[PDB]
RNA sequence: AGUAGAAACAAGGCC
RNA sequence: GGCCUGCU
């Protein structure tokens, strides 16, 4: 007899064990070498699917780009960006016709916002493409180089510290005839102004790992940071509409994904009556970011900001002005190899404009030769449309004006349809007395989204009766059913601290529990092998054993030590007391009263030096990136013990050019120290203000040497030695 | 008017009062009045603080100048000339210090005798009106209010002046100096009223220059200039304009639905070659362990001394000798390279204490194992340019292999029970709630099917080897590591103990990214001939090293004994997979657990020490010639544990786009079973797409081959 | 006396005078978070992958003048090296380990009463009383409930201006609170905490996450009380029910 | 050789 | 031969 699994879907059914079918306990596939290769492909694709437009050189960068809006109906059912600015124009406002009040709002919110935004909230991003270097950093570092960058040259509104005053400053940069930047290798280097704009209207291009569901490996893309204001205003907008939409679900979580699904499935099959069939298509969108045209985007924005202060308008098209022009870095590079001479080199991507084609194969000699004509300074223009999902919000926006556009109302025919759009993917379900009725509304969707720029994908999308369905990893047959192997990758150590990964795997193992219907048997084996790793990776084992390693001597004599041993954390070689019923207690707080008062005292010591806090918003805060979804924040309830440190970083900025960072880094780090014992509020809120550091400092310590005094340890002559402290540092300011 | 400030008042107040005036952010060349008016309001304040010290007692010490001392104190403490912010903090520090209450408005300065606050402000119209005016502008007040005016009045509450009044006729003299000098001046015409209390400002975001540009070409076709597509835009209203195209457009351009049925889906085409190779890490069919029979737990021990003691178990070694060669490298260094390994390990056993970690040494043996000194050196382009032969690396699809029999019988024994316990797992706290008790029992029914199979000797192999060469990669970068592979079971009648199933060398590890390679030589001992399945060894270097007998009832049988060892390598990324294997167990016991509930939720009872004992209820989980055959839920369990565990160990992005695009056609064929008329738009597309990942992966293909029989077998 | 005397020290040096000088307050955020350090993206393979190192952790620098350089057998604890870009130090885990034995002690009687959230989930679910598990199909059905037990009818902003009278009074600026209920929680949070000694930003965040009601949407059945979701994991299942009435009823 | 698979590793750089 | 780094 020949062992088969599965055979077993047989007598259960396809989704009662989909869980079988997510091989998520294997090394996922990644990317090993440069993604240049891929965003060429992804440029000449969204070129060709555009083909038929019309083209032009932008008088400003110089660089060729094509614009299809309103170009030739499509006459086939290959994929198409040929979007109809009137019918897109038309869609928007029949989804205010059905939501009246809908843009009015949206745009109320999003001015109040706007208007009272900060500069500081840029930095609570992940990498951006800094210019000043030419690389992708964090996204404050890149902030602070393009701030000082800006100062240095002249434009020094952003110190009014208003988002809007810093977009301001950025769009007056675009008028400058010579800005000027500093590289280290320090040199101060001209830029003029066409090379300036390519560089603020550029996009860093990087591979995508660990990526679990296909063969093949794509390309994303990264912005810089004077684009990223406009985006966020944008993209506040966008979210501030489809939460007034109900048929979108971009905006929410997962549970409220699968409430909104049932609920429009009941209310779809539920009022059809016994004439009228239902059917639900599963669809998936082939090419969607590379056949949205950043155009098309302006034209709904500006319909949406109608009779609106003209600031606004300008403030919210500014982005996709300069998507329209946005141009995208090739990646970095190509790696050639000699085995003859048996040698390595790597060529940067900026050389595929000049260097030789005898290096290249036939498929990325053809790619090279199809990309050349749109390189501009190492660039090439990406006009026709977006690279990687940038403007989620609103193609969520477009794709639920489609699915509203069919209420019944506006079909004028007995067929009807309705369902759910997240951006790349959407469920349909269509009714119509008969299956000719069926047919012709899917026949009728596809065609609207093929005037709107946007694909149905045929290849990964099927059709069947309604009460059976799939969306987003989400499987439904009469009912959710969960699945549980998307979240097998996050019951591991996370890798933040030793608490920090014992309270996250115990949450994750509750949550898992709460909405993936992981069972009770399921969750204590999980528990158990999460224990048996933790103190695997940590070298934490339960020190009445012999395993020796770098760290049972010290538990051993822990252990030894301690009276009631099973107080001791399993950080420290003691047993565990967790069963589910205490999954939703720290540690420190369920073995709080079996601990020896000694080693509570000594464990949980304020003056510890491995415990380190920065600010509120990374106290109890860990950025896990959840397989198969975009990176995600979890609140993890720990306490702060001397287990609570934080990991060595990564040293290896020392061997290179950028050495002079760690200096200012430490610099910065000290001045910021000294801030917070002079502002203790500095952590918890963020000081606002005009006034520099030592204004602040000096005066601060003026009037608390004075009112400690008034009551305290400080002393006439202490008091007076301050005075006279803070006028020689004045003093020394003023030289 | 703005010549009086520049001309009178000193340096420090004037850039005082511009900070000030940039505060609240207007500006100073629309009125400037207001500027002169605050100045002098904050002169005023600095005049009546300055001079004016105090000592350990009252009765403030004035003096002309501070005299070098102690005794600096000064009488008046000032809040204005600060920013808001720091304004506040001084207002909440003397709160919380002196107890005193918090006034709601700006105050100008604090004294100690009364312990409180002094609002200065001196304004043009007379004090007896302007006092109280700011006194019910501020409510129920206690801070002492005093006030002057130009004529020269004071003026105040409780008669209180609280200090020297040659003070005062100094402010006075300064006031009537302002005044009879603006007299030569000029200025009263609107010095008495000029300010009224404007605040207003609008938002101005113009787009202009060259950004204008860039919004006139990210327009439609056939616009010209932002202004006239916005214009545009609010003049659009529907008139059915998606109607008209969608007449117009072409009507090739249809979503037709093609009826799926039993008749139509074909079986996946499989790709043809060279028969499919092994992959794995360590064998997993044709291990053999020497024991010891120690009391020893899995981490408990010394891994060298443990692998000298079990092998030394083991009599009937022989000269090695090649058996099956490599086909592309060359064997005799993996024989040099197993005889190096022995003769060191004796080594080891002659000295005092077995060290805790060994080093090899060095040789050109495991140079050539281990692939030492082969990355070519990098260089620039400038340099190698003329090299005809360089160019870039192969990146081209990977060679196409065919399905061999050796996978699904590899499958078949994985899924087999054991003479032994290969799960020891950790504690939990007691048990308090009955539903506890519950998932106890169901765990301890579950340990008892799955512990005694393949598939945990498997997991526990490749995590603890994984784990291993992950720490000597960590640890011992540069030097070549010898690590006995070790594996610790526990027999039926208790005894526990230890397996060797032979030894890796670790070379080279000095890995940055997650992707690069770590080189390392296993050897494992096995009694499999290779001379019977060659195919499935083709990267293998097989030697005989000796003879085992093992008791049978046909004589003793004396078998031959043979070392399998090859150049395998991992990366970070493996590693650290490969040390989570244990997850597996959790996948296949949360999928068994959950058919447990699922069926539970129909019968109101627990269901599961009936479905462990009485096994009347089975699921297909296999195939014979005869028919389709179904086994109880332990079979299950373990065969779904073996899955997972493959998956784990022939990982890889073909596995994962086959399961996708897989799992696709799984749920159309699910919904033609469930009589939902199922339809699909391109199956050709769908089938094009399953077909693509299906290159060289022995477990991805037999994936397929599962997938072909299941389809045979539904549809009907 | 010291504050003010590494203000006039960090003066004397002509970078960091030059950083005090033209920066800014309200750029304190963005320097202060300015760093090479990029945000990892596989936390746990390098985790991993770390603590097989020796000195793989981070300490400040006082340790080397708390805990000494090697422990009875030699084995180092810390390192003199410091950080990529901080003046902190690279040190062994053994290093949290012998502080857990011999390190200084101090009295964490008053650790109970700042995680109030903690431990009284702790001593609810003490006393609390199981019941008889039924097995049936459970109608699971998604609700908006609120998870945190002990809010205090306070939104984030209402309750950050409670938050910092509390542990910053003087930072406060111009809001003085003018609901009751905040007035009583202030003081009653201002005599509990007087002289705790963890640490300003601890503390905030602790009352931010005991008085700030958080809300949160759950596949619930039955239940729906504050108390009875904390335990939802314990108490409903996919086809099991588990009775539980917490230690508070 | 080996790992791996649309490009890479099989140490890097600095003296 | 000596020393530096391992996400920059």
């Amino acid at each position: 007899m020949d062992v088969n699994p599965t055979l077993l879907f047989l007598k259960v059914p396809a989704q009662n064990a989909i869980s079988t079918t997510f091989p998520y306990t294997g090394d996922p596939p990644y990317s090993h070498g440069t993604g240049t290769g891929y965003t060429m492909d992804t440029v000449n694709r969204t070129h060709q699917y555009s083909e038929k437009g019309r083209w032009t050189t932008n008088t400003e960068t110089g660089a060729p780009q094509l614009n299809p809006i309103d170009g030739p109906l499509p006459e086939d059912n290959e994929p198409s960006g040929y979007a109809q600015t009137d019918c897109v124009l038309e869609a928007m406002a029949f989804l205010e016709e059905s939501h009246p009040g809908i843009f009015e709002n949206s745009c109320l919110e999003t001015m109040e916002v706007v208007q009272q935004t900060r500069v500081d909230k840029l930095t609570q991003g992940r990498q951006t493409y800094d210019w000043t270097l030419n690389r992708n950093q964090p996204a404050a570092t890149a902030l602070a180089n393009t701030i000082e960058v800006f100062r240095s040259n002249g434009l020094t509104a952003n110190e009014s510290g208003r988002l809007i005053d810093f977009l301001k400053d950025v769009m007056e940069s675009m008028d400058k005839e010579e800005m000027e930047i500093t590289t280290h290798f320090k040199k101060k280097q001209r830029l003029n102004k066409r090379s300036y704009l390519i560089r603020a209207l550029t996009l860093n291009t990087m591979t995508k790992d660990a990526e679990r569901g296909k063969l093949k490996r794509r390309a994303i893309a990264t912005p810089g940071m004077q684009i990223r204001g406009f985006v966020y205003f944008v993209e506040t907008l966008a979210r501030s509409i489809c939460e007034k939409l109900e048929q979108s679900g971009l905006p929410v979580g997962g549970n409220e994904k699968k409430a909104k699904l049932a609920n429009v499935v009941r209310k779809m099959m539920t009022n059809s009556q016994d004439t009228e069939l239902s059917f639900t298509i599963t669809g998936d969108n082939t090419k969607w970011n590379e056949n949205q045209n950043p155009r098309m985007f302006l034209a709904m924005i500006t319909y949406i900001t109608r009779n609106q202060p003209e600031w606004f308008r300008n403030v919210l098209s500014i982005a996709p002005i300069m998507f329209s022009n946005k141009m995208a870095r090739l990646g970095k590079g190509y790696m050639f190899e000699s085995k003859s001479m048996k040698l390595r080199t790597q060529i940067p991507a900026e050389m595929l404009a000049s260097i030789d084609l005898k290096y290249f194969n036939d498929s990325t000699r053809k790619k090279i030769e199809k990309i050349r004509p749109l390189l501009i300074d190492g660039t090439a223009s990406l006009s026709p449309g977006m690279m990687m999902g940038m403007f989620n919000m609103l193609s969520t926006v477009l794709g639920v004006s489609i699915l509203n556009l069919g209420q019944k109302r506006y079909t004028k025919t007995t067929y009807w349809w309705d369902g759910l759009q997240s951006s790349d993917d959407f469920a349909l379900i269509v009714n119509a007395p008969n299956h000719e009725g069926i047919q012709a509304g899917v026949d009728r969707f596809y065609r609207t989204c093929k005037l709107l720029g946007i694909n149905m994908s045929k290849k990964k999308s099927y059709i069947n009766r309604t009460g059976t369905f799939e969306f987003t990893s989400f499987f439904y047959r009469y009912g959710f059913v969960a699945n549980f192997s998307m979240e097998l990758p996050s019951f591991g150590v996370s890798g933040i601290n030793e608490s920090a990964d014992m309270s996250i795997g115990v949450t994750v193992i509750k949550n898992n529990m709460i909405n993936n219907d992981l069972g009770p048997a399921t969750a204590q084996m999980a528990l158990q092998l999460f224990i048996k790793d933790y103190r695997y990776t940590y070298r934490c084992h339960r020190g009445d054993t012999q395993i020796q390693t770098r760290r049972s001597f010290e538990i051993k004599k822990l252990w030894e030590q301690t009276r009631s041993k099973a107080g001791l954390l399993v950080s420290d070689g003691g047993p565990n007391l967790y069963n589910i019923r205490n999954l939703h207690i720290p540690e420190v707080c369920l073995k709080w009263e079996l601990m020896d008062e000694d080693y509570q005292g000594r464990l949980c010591n304020p003056l510890n030096p491995f415990v380190s806090h920065k600010e509120i918003e990374s106290v109890n805060n860990a950025v896990m990136m959840p397989a198969h979804g975009p990176a995600k924040n979890m609140e993890y309830d720990a306490v702060a013990t001397t287990h609570s440190w934080i990991p060595k970083r990564n040293r290896s900025i020392l061997n290179t050019s950028q050495r002079g960072i760690l200096e200012d880094e430490q610099m910065y780090q000290k001045c910021c120290n000294l801030f917070e014992k002079f502002f203790p509020s500095s952590s918890y809120r963020r000081p606002v203000g005009i006034s520099s550091m030592v204004e602040a400092m000096v005066s601060r310590a003026r009037i608390d040497a004075r009112i400690d005094f008034e009551s305290g340890r400080i002393k006439k002559e202490e008091f007076a030695e301050i005075m006279k402290i803070c006028s020689t540092i004045e003093e020394l300011r003023r030289q | 008017m703005e010549d009086f400030v520049r001309q009178c008042f000193n340096p420090m107040i004037v850039e005082l009062a511009e900070k000030a005036m940039k505060e609240y952010g207007e500006d100073l060349k629309i009125e400037t009045n207001k500027f002169a008016a605050i100045c002098t309001h904050l002169e005023v304040c600095f005049m009546y603080s300055d001079f004016h010290f105090i000592n350990e007692r009252g009765e403030s010490i004035i003096v002309e100048s501070g005299d070098p001392n102690a005794l600096l104190k000064h009488r008046f403490e000032i809040i204005e000339g600060r920013d808001r912010t720091m304004a506040w903090t001084v207002v909440n520090s003397i709160c919380n210090t002196t107890g005193a209450e918090k006034p709601k408005f700006l105050p100008d300065l604090y004294d100690y005798k009364e312990n409180r606050f002094i609002e200065i402000g001196v304004t043009r119209r007379e004090v007896h009106i302007y006092y109280l005016e700011k006194a019910n502008k501020i409510k129920s007040e206690k801070t002492h209010i005093h006030i002057f005016s130009f004529t020269g009045e004071e003026m105040a509450t409780k008669a209180d002046y609280t200090l020297d009044e040659e003070s005062r006729a100094r402010i006075k003299t300064r006031l009537f100096t302002i005044r009879q000098e603006m007299a030569s001046r000029g200025l009263w015409d609107s010095f008495r009223q000029s300010e009224r209390g404007e605040e207003t400002i609008e938002e101005r975001f113009e787009i202009t220059g060259t950004m204008r540009r860039l919004a006139d070409q990210s327009l439609p076709p056939n616009f010209s200039s932002l202004e006239n597509f916005r214009a545009y835009v609010d003049g659009f209203e529907p008139n059915g304009y998606i109607e008209g195209k969608l007449s117009q457009m072409s009507k090739e351009v249809n979503a037709r639905i093609e009826p799926f049925l039993k008749t139509t889906p074909r079986p996946l085409r499989l790709p043809d070659g060279p028969p499919c190779s092994q992959r794995s890490k360590f064998l997993l069919m044709d291990a053999l362990k020497l024991s010891i029979e120690d009391p020893s737990h899995e981490g408990e021990g010394i891994p060298l001394y443990d692998a000298i003691k079990c092998m030394r178990t083991f009599f009937g070694w022989k000269e090695p000798n090649v058996v099956k060669p490599h086909e592309k490298g060359i064997n005799p260094n993996y024989l040099l390279a197993w005889k190096q390994v022995l003769a060191e390990l004796q080594d080891i056993e002659n000295e005092e204490k077995i060290p805790k970690t060994k080093n090899m040494k060095k040789t050109s043996q495991l140079k050539w194992a281990l692939g030492e000194n082969m990355a070519p050196e990098k260089v620039d382009f400038d340099d190698c340019k003329d090299v005809s032969d360089l160019k870039q690396y192969d990146s081209d699809e990977p060679e196409l292999r065919s399905l061999a029999s050796w996978i699904q019988s590899e499958f078949n024994k994985a899924c087999e029970l054991t003479d032994s316990s290969w799960i020891e797992l950790d504690e939990i706290g007691e048990d308090v709630a009955p539903i506890e008790h519950i998932a106890s029992m169901r765990r301890n029914y579950f340990t008892a099917e799955v512990s005694h199979c393949r598939a945990t000797e498997y997991i526990m192999k490749g995590v603890y080897i994984n784990t291993a060469l992950l720490n000597a990669s960590c640890a011992a970068m540069d030097d070549f590591q010898l690590i006995p592979m070790i594996s610790k079971c526990r027999t039926k009648e208790g005894r526990r103990k230890t397996n060797l199933y032979g030894f890796i060398i670790k070379g080279r590890s000095h890995l940055r990214n997650d992707t690069d390679v770590v080189n390392f030589v296993s050897m494992e001992f096995s009694l499999t001939d290779p001379r019977l399945e060659p195919h499935k060894w083709e990267k293998y270097c097989v030697l005989e090293i000796g003879d085992m007998l093992l008791r049978s009832a046909i004589g003793q049988v004396s078998r031959p004994m043979f070392l399998y060892v090859r150049t395998n390598g991992t990366s970070k990324i493996k590693m650290k997979w490969g040390m989570e294997m244990r997850r597996c167990l959790l996948q296949s016991l949360q999928q068994i657990e959950s058919m447990i509930e699922a069926e539970s939720s129909v019968k109101e009872k627990d269901m599961t020490k009936e479905f462990f004992e009485n096994k009347s209820e089975t699921w297909p989980i296999g195939e014979s010639p005869k028919g389709v055959e179904e086994g109880s839920i332990g079979k299950v369990c373990r065969t779904l544990l073996a899955k997972s565990v493959f998956n784990s160990l022939y990982a890889s992005p073909q596995l994962e786009g086959f399961s996708a695009e897989s799992r696709k056609l799984l749920l159309i064929v699910q919904a033609l079973r469930d009589n939902l008329e199922p339809g699909t738009f391109d199956l050709g597309g769908l089938y094009e797409a399953i077909e693509e990942c299906l290159i060289n992966d022995p477990w991805v293909l037999l994936n397929a081959s599962w997938f072909n029989s299941f389809l045979t077998h539904a549809l009907r | 006396m010291e504050r003010i005397k590494e203000l006039r020290d960090l003066m004397s040096q002509s970078r960091t005078r030059e950083i005090l000088t033209k920066t800014t307050v309200d750029h304190m955020a963005i320097i202060k978070k300015y760093t090479s350090g990029r945000q990892e993206k596989n936390p746990a393979l390098r985790m991993k992958w770390m603590m097989a190192m020796k000195y793989p952790i981070t300490a400040d620098k006082r340790i080397m003048e708390m805990i000494p350089e090697r422990n009875e057998q030699g084995q180092t604890l810390w390192s003199k090296t410091n950080d990529a870009g901080s003046d902190r130090v690279m040190v062994s885990p053994l290093a949290v380990t012998w502080w857990n034995r011999n390190g200084p002690t101090t009295s964490a009687v008053h650790y109970p009463k700042i995680y109030k959230t903690y431990f009284e989930k702790v001593e609810r679910l003490k006393h609390g009383t199981f019941g008889p598990v039924h097995f049936r199909n459970q109608v699971k059905i998604r609700r908006r409930v609120d998870i945190n037990p002990g809010h205090a009818d306070l939104s984030a902003k209402e309750a950050q201006d409670v938050i910092m009278e509390v542990v910053f009074p003087n930072e406060v600026g111009a809001r003085i609170l003018t609901s009751e209920s905040q007035l009583t929680i202030t003081k009653e949070k201002k005599e509990e905490l007087q002289d705790c000694k963890i640490s300003p930003l601890m503390v905030a965040y602790m009352l931010e996450r005991e008085l700030v009601r958080k809300t949160r949407f759950l596949p619930v059945a039955g239940g729906t009380s504050s108390v009875y979701i904390e335990v939802l994991h314990l108490t409903q299942g996919t086809c099991w029910e588990q009775m539980y009435t917490p230690g508070g009823e």
